[PDB]
DNA sequence: TAGG
């Protein structure tokens, strides 16, 4: 495999948005139990996006289970001049208040919740993507972002 | 919480080739929506014929309809009986404007990438 | 021996002798390694090159501050863009070329945008390590083709940074999709003219400088952006501030007019979730509004960024050696020996160019 | 002579 000391790796410093099915299939490294391996390429806080099948009002987090027709994976979505601030929230409180029955993106840390590849949201937002408008370019770059480096060997 | 469903070709779903039962995501143009059981009638045609899948929402009670619009349902498409394909709308979203055949093209590219291991 | 006062020259036409004139390998022209060598073994270099801009200035005195002896003739310095040219450097590099004006009214063809070859001009390296050229006793310059007439411009490519480990050997100017993750340092700096000293409400305190009366609005914003492969450090001054925020003319106007009163408000940022790292006022209302935005994807926008390396290939003294990492993915921080951040100056902010069919209910005001 |  690839030791932790074998990671000048770019995404070892940056986020990533990878194949949820192969993210499931991403080798949970035995060097540190919980970093995902896309043929051996480590991330710090991965990115996912998809339709949400599950929503539970937990103590600190929504429970957003995203599938993008690639596969399921679940997200512990940690519950997220000043006069004109009256209107301020009125443009981001919307994109930070989601219900069930649409599409949502999540990014953030990786953890292992009893056989589930549990994402833990460091950043996310409500999206108007349920139409999958971005989806053309999104999953045209997704096979590309896979075939480019991470699935391939590191150099 | 539910299972995943890919995008099989939208004119092979309602015919009986893809294994039904398991979760699936499919689109279809609303023509005569049913409100009681929340039954959409998604159409299916790509220059071949007119197949049709059905949609029966389960989880969300407040979901309305729209005239002349495709709908994406992700959920349980069981092995529905004669002339029917019901996808239990545990995920229910709208489709309009977006170039959908190109979407299925990218989906086929994804299925191609599935092989590159 | 000098030419005499009544002699005659004659072109022994190129069509007259052909033994060695067939091998007329380019009139002196130093090459890649030469100009990429802090100690080019000679005093004079020579190169093909094409210019993008020309600019003039006084022949300032060393350190800007010297004696009151005389006013030496205005040997006015001139700096010229050069898109360096030879066989190698397969992507367009650049440099500045300096020329003095002591006895040297510049030759013709010296326009931004022509084709010209030079020779026997001094290449050296500055106290600030920059590489440069100058004139000598054998200066050489000759146009190759007139500056054009079709002034069609050329924008920057559309790529992904999964190919850009190095700092050069690449489309130096480029563009790529990405998502902002943080700010770096914002300063709203209403300051004087000749010295740019702090002006509270638009009125300075050091004002002993000059009879200017209205301050200058130095607006600096600097961002941190992820791009799918690596990090992205970005800086901008006076142009990309209200846009990176997202304020229209009247909106950024009212912003500066509230912030007018202090004239100098500053924050520092270094990453996602990182709070104020400068010494702004915890009590001022604009501070709290600004940071309420600094905890929003409104300041972290997934957008397209235009970038070119900040430390020019004049002489890139490397920033810092590799460093360490103690950060968690899974349930454990893990260590390696990796490299620090980068310098990609922003060039044109491309906003959320994502699809427009997220809703056909866009807006009416 | 020649970057912040
Ligand atoms: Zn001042």
């Amino acid at each position: 495999e690839t030791p932790s000391l074998l990671w000048l790796d770019p995404v070892f410093l940056a986020f990533a948005k990878l194949y949820i099915r192969d993210i499931l299939d991403m080798k949970e490294s035995r060097q540190v139990p919980g970093v995902f391996l896309y043929n051996g390429h480590p991330i710090k806080q991965v990115d996912v996006l998809g339709t949400v099948i599950g929503v539970r009002e937990r103590d600190a987090f929504y429970s957003y289970g995203v599938d993008d027709s690639t596969g399921v994976i679940n997200c512990i979505c940690w519950k997220k001049l000043t006069s004109q601030l009256k209107k301020l929230q009125e443009t981001i409180e919307q994109k930070t208040k989601i219900e069930i029955g649409d599409t949502i993106r999540v990014r953030g840390s990786i953890r292992t919740y009893r056989e589930e590849r549990e994402i833990h949201a460091t950043t996310y937002y409500k999206v108007d993507d349920p139409v999958w408008n971005i989806q053309i370019a999104r999953m045209l770059e997704l096979p590309t972002i896979y075939r480019k480096v991470y699935d391939q060997p590191f150099h | 919480l539910p299972k995943p469903g890919t995008y099989y070709l939208p004119w092979e779903v309602s015919a009986g080739q893809v294994p039904d039962g398991s979760t699936l995501r499919t689109f279809g143009r609303l023509c005569l929506y049913d409100m009681i059981q929340s039954r959409v009638t998604l159409m299916a045609q790509h220059g071949s014929d007119q197949h049709q899948v059905l949609v029966c929402t389960k989880l969300v009670e407040p979901f309305h309809a729209q005239v002349g619009s495709l709908y994406i349902v992700l959920g349980e498409l069981q092995h529905q009986q004669d002339r029917g394909s019901v996808v239990k709308a545990r995920v229910l979203t709208c489709v309009e404007g977006m170039n959908l055949p190109l979407l299925e093209q990218a989906i086929r590219e994804q299925r191609l990438y599935k092989q590159e291991r | 021996l000098t030419v005499q006062d009544n002699w005659t020259l004659e072109l022994e036409s190129s069509q007259d002798i052909q033994d060695v004139l067939d091998a007329n390998k380019s009139l002196p022209e130093s090459s890649l390694t030469d100009l990429l060598s802090d100690n080019f073994t000679d005093s004079l270099v020579s190169f093909s090159a094409e210019i993008l801009s020309r600019t003039l200035c006084e022949p300032l005195v060393a350190s800007l501050w010297m004696k009151l002896g005389n006013t030496g003739a205005m040997r006015r310095c001139v700096k010229l863009t050069v898109a360096l040219e030879t066989a190698e450097c397969e992507f367009p590099p650049h440099l500045d070329v300096y020329i003095e004006d002591p006895h040297l009214p510049p030759s013709l063809g010296l326009l931004p945008g022509a084709r010209v070859h030079f020779s026997q001009l001094e290449k050296r390296v500055s106290r600030s390590h920059n590489v440069y050229c100058c004139f000598r006793s054998s200066t050489y310059v000759q146009v190759l083709s007139f500056p054009p007439e079709t002034t069609i411009s050329i924008p920057l490519p559309h790529i992904y940074l999964a190919e850009l480990l190095q700092g050069g050997q690449s489309p130096f100017q480029a563009t790529a999709s990405c998502h902002i993750v943080s700010v770096f340092s914002l300063q709203l700096f209403w300051v004087c003219a000749y010295c740019t000293s702090i002006c509270r409400q638009g009125k300075c305190t050091r004002l002993s400088t000059c009879p200017t009366q209205t301050a200058i609005s130095q607006a600096i914003i600097r961002l941190l952006v992820e791009d799918g492969t690596a990090e992205a450090v970005v800086t901008c001054r006076n142009h990309h501030v209200a846009a990176a925020l997202g304020l229209c003319p009247r909106e950024w106007a009212s912003l500066l007019d509230f912030v007018q009163v202090p004239g100098r408000v500053v924050l520092q940022f270094a990453g996602p979730g990182a709070q104020l790292e400068s010494s702004a006022r915890v009590d001022e209302p604009m501070t709290m509004f600004l940071w309420t935005l600094c905890t929003s994807p409104s300041v972290l926008r997934p957008i397209v960024l235009s970038f070119e390396l900040e430390r020019k290939p004049s002489k890139i003294v490397p920033l810092e050696p590799p460093r360490l990492q103690r950060f968690q993915c899974g349930e454990l921080p893990f260590l390696t020996h990796v490299n620090p951040r980068l310098r990609l100056s922003c060039l044109s902010i491309r906003e959320s160019e994502y699809s427009s069919s997220l809703g056909i209910l866009a807006s009416s005001c």
